[PDB]
């Protein structure tokens, strides 16, 4: 009851028993042909974006407030997925997406996984205006706070708000998983292409936002490991781009 | 097609050499004399080992090349030399001399080859009561342990053929031998370990592998 | 300084345990041939 | 989820889950009839010699090296079976071999079982010979050490090198089967009669050899049993002898 | 002094437990009879 | 693999792998119609005593002996089905019984579930009589004891006796269930109406008892909860008096 699963030259390894949201509905797939027929030609890649990236893992302790990535740019540095973001001018995807947990049956936890498309966020100063940087910084996810948080152009990152003004336990709106550490340990998202044009450019605009949340925090006792880890894999699907001929 | 056990196995080797005189004062030196098993070569031994039953026929080639010593005489006008060579099998009677009665029985087969010809040769089926040959024997010989008289094989024994009062020589035979139409049973790890005697399986300890710097060390590409 | 592949294992998360449980624990590699594997021109071995 | 098993006067319980290795893929049986038709008649005693042996269980600690059994002759003092070894003067048979273990879910640890034939082992001296005490001691084990060993006639016992010269890690050439404290705790290997003839004598010849090592060894924590118990159960299978009349 | 059958427990190994778990324990025993059962001579009862 | 089960207005979840004892065979049902055609007319609530009535839960700790409930008069103040035993002179009914636990993996017990048929108890001075109050005290729980008792008008509640003068081992020829906190812990008993008459009156008769009593006591270690709860619910079925018209 173990399945393997080979994309490309990536071999990853998860049990047949998973569960699988496809998100509103819709698998990926290619703008079929003829929207913008005569001088709007594209291309796909379909070499070495179809495979297995893995980011580094996150380390879930007792006071973990939460993580969250941007999509794209969490890839930009990733091969063959990154180089085509420098060399064309548009583009478009989906993505399947695979958290996984390891964790023993002496520990307890609870965690949401959600999608969220456009999430745009709010500054720590109410006249103020948010950074680049405070954003996203690639493949490092950024952090979620337990209290408000203050200084200048940072996302105010207060976890009950998720950084967008509304209430947390209101997130299952969108796209999402429940990992709870007692019943199971992993959680796949398939994500299509969501946008109100079909092609855009990929580094000036944030598509959808990955976000991770424990609910119930983590619980250990006497001579268990103090932390669990968490980890992230990516498979670019249906990606496709501007000719370049 | 090259892992086949025919191709791996059925292939001719150097297993024996010995020197042997027409006129000595030692009387052991008068004739040359060998006891077929295969282990005493020690890349055919560990060729071998990977199974546990072996079953095949012999083939066994001689070259031979002579000497006048260089003790005194010179001036000499010898006809080519004559050599006679005698396989024994399971249950046959032994020389302990060269003038022996045994050198004659008619049931211990034998050639006779003189130099300038084409090198001799004799086949061998095999030779067992039993079914197969073991290269491992957890056992008593009745007592010797790891040593079951199943394996027997025969020997091979050669002497010169003159006739009385010979003049001086020195010959050397060597051995080529060959298992042909084999067939294998039960598979084996490989011999880890150098081996020690002929008989036994003795063995000092020896290393799993050999170490590198750590568990994560792979070396820089180029 | 190979021209070979590699492969690497990584914590994604780190081990938990309940109480009453050992700490560490161990992993085991196997290896083994498909049954597309090939061998060419028998040679002698360099091990004994 | 539970099957008993009855031989003769004999009951053991298993669970209908097994996994089960036929050696080489060949089931025991009696040779046919017309190797000897004329003067080589056999017999079968098929009385109490198809019943299940039980030996006396061996004790897994944190350092234990690993044991070892040769066949027949752990089975000359019982019953039966051990009677036709002295009355006969040829015989064959095949075998069953049940090994299980009692642990609990806090243990950890993973044991090889293997069935070795022809295991001619070495002496612990290089110019030496080993002794007939030194290779068994009938239905007590002989012990695997952890260093290299000294002393006269004795097997060099080192358990990297498994008293034959090899290394240990490839002993999966041979008909075996992985214990894993993790995910089943019992193993059965069904062997045949294996030989260059069709019959012997059962004194003075070691058919086999059945091995446990342990390959990472037995771990607990606060106040858990120190030690695992593992239990070897036997039924002969298909015996024959030499008639006497 | 009976001529009757009898039945024994061995300990193969020994119980084995994680960290946080009691020590000791307990086996029941229940007895019953198969459906061939016969009885004869019906007389006085021992007890009362 | 979880049910939801509604009756009436209460809704009580359990696990579909249930099993399920009906008493001696036979499911409750009612009195057909002409045992006694023409002056004895019956009627049926079946309003809300077809419903979940769900009492205290026990505390077990590791020295409990044990408890017993009265039925009926266990239901003298539950809603409806207490109301129809002060307006009516006869009635009767069958019942459903759910017992549960909560416990952990790392919690250890057996008990025993039986219902009993006219359940009578004796006297803690054998020249003595029982006390109403002693026999039940409605929806609370009697309690065994672990040795002998004293006092006046008390039943002898010695646990191995069961107040009834019998060996407690042998209570297994009633309809009954095991609890065993390795492998389940729930147990449903369907029990129909047992009499030597067709109807009688709920006030001064016993129909039957129902007893909990663990044959192996509570154990846990280092940090564990020191009790572990049960929970008793029952559903009245075919219930039926007498016609007031």
């Amino acid at each position: 009851r173990v399945r393997s699963i080979t994309l490309g030259n990536s071999t990853i390894t998860t049990q047949e028993s998973a569960n699988v949201v496809v998100a509103y509905g819709r698998w990926p797939e290619y703008l079929k042909d003829n929207e913008a027929t005569a001088e709007d030609q594209p291309t796909q890649p379909d070499v070495a974006t179809c495979r297995f990236y893995t980011l580094e893992s996150v380390t879930w302790e007792r006071d973990s407030p939460g993580w969250w990535w941007k999509f794209p740019d969490a890839l930009k540095d990733m091969g063959l997925f990154g180089q085509n973001m420098y060399y064309h001018y548009l583009g478009r995807a989906g993505y399947t997406i695979h958290v996984q947990c390891n964790a023993s049956k002496f520990h307890q936890g609870c965690l949401m996984v959600v999608c969220v498309p456009e999430a745009e966020m709010g500054c720590s100063q109410v006249d103020g205006t948010v950074n680049e940087h405070s954003l996203s910084e690639g493949e490092t996810a950024k952090k979620f706070a337990s209290t408000s948080t203050n200084g200048t152009n940072t996302v105010q990152s207060i976890v009950t708000n998720a950084g967008m003004g509304v209430g947390v336990g209101n997130l299952t709106i969108f796209p999402h998983q429940w990992i709870n550490l007692r019943t199971n340990n992993c959680a796949t998202i398939v994500m299509p292409y969501i946008n109100n044009v079909p092609m855009d450019n990929m580094f000036r605009h944030h598509n959808f936002t990955l976000m991770i949340i424990p609910f119930v925090p983590l619980d250990y006792s006497s001579d268990s490991s103090t932390y669990v880890p968490i980890t992230v894999t990516v498979a670019p699907m249906c990606a496709e781009y501007n000719g370049l001929r | 097609s090259e892992s086949s056990i025919e191709n791996f196995l059925c292939r001719s080797a150097c297993v024996y050499m010995g020197e042997y005189h027409t006129t000595n004062t030692d009387t052991s030196k008068l004739f040359a004399s060998w006891t077929i098993n295969a282990r005493r070569m020690v890349q055919m031994r560990r060729k071998l080992e990977l199974f546990t039953y072996v079953r095949f026929d012999m083939e066994v080639t001689f070259v031979i090349t002579s000497k006048q010593d260089q003790g005194t005489q010179l001036g000499q006008d010898m006809p080519p030399l004559t050599h006679q060579i005698m396989y024994i099998p399971p249950g046959g009677p032994i020389p302990k001399s060269v003038t022996d009665y045994t050198w004659q029985t008619s049931t211990n087969p034998s050639i006779f080859w003189t130099e300038g010809n084409a090198p001799p040769r004799m086949s061998i089926p095999f030779i067992s009561i039993g079914n197969a040959y073991s290269n491992f024997y957890d056992g008593w010989s009745h007592g010797v342990y790891g040593y079951n008289t199943l394996n027997h094989m025969g020997q091979i024994y050669v002497r010169h053929v003159n006739g009385s009062s010979p003049l001086p020589m020195t010959s050397t035979v060597r051995m080529y031998f060959k298992p042909k139409h084999v067939k294998v049973w039960v598979p084996r790890p490989p011999r880890l370990c150098q081996y020690k005697n002929a008989s036994t399986v003795n063995f000092t300890p020896t290393n799993i592998t050999e170490k590198r710097q750590s568990i994560n060390y792979i070396p820089e590409t180029v | 300084y190979t021209s070979a592949g590699n492969v690497t294992c990584w914590y994604q998360t780190g081990i938990v345990v309940p109480a009453g449980t050992p700490t560490s624990c161990s992993i085991m590699c196997f290896v083994s041939a498909c049954n597309d594997f090939s061998v060419r021109l028998l040679k002698d071995t360099p091990f004994i």
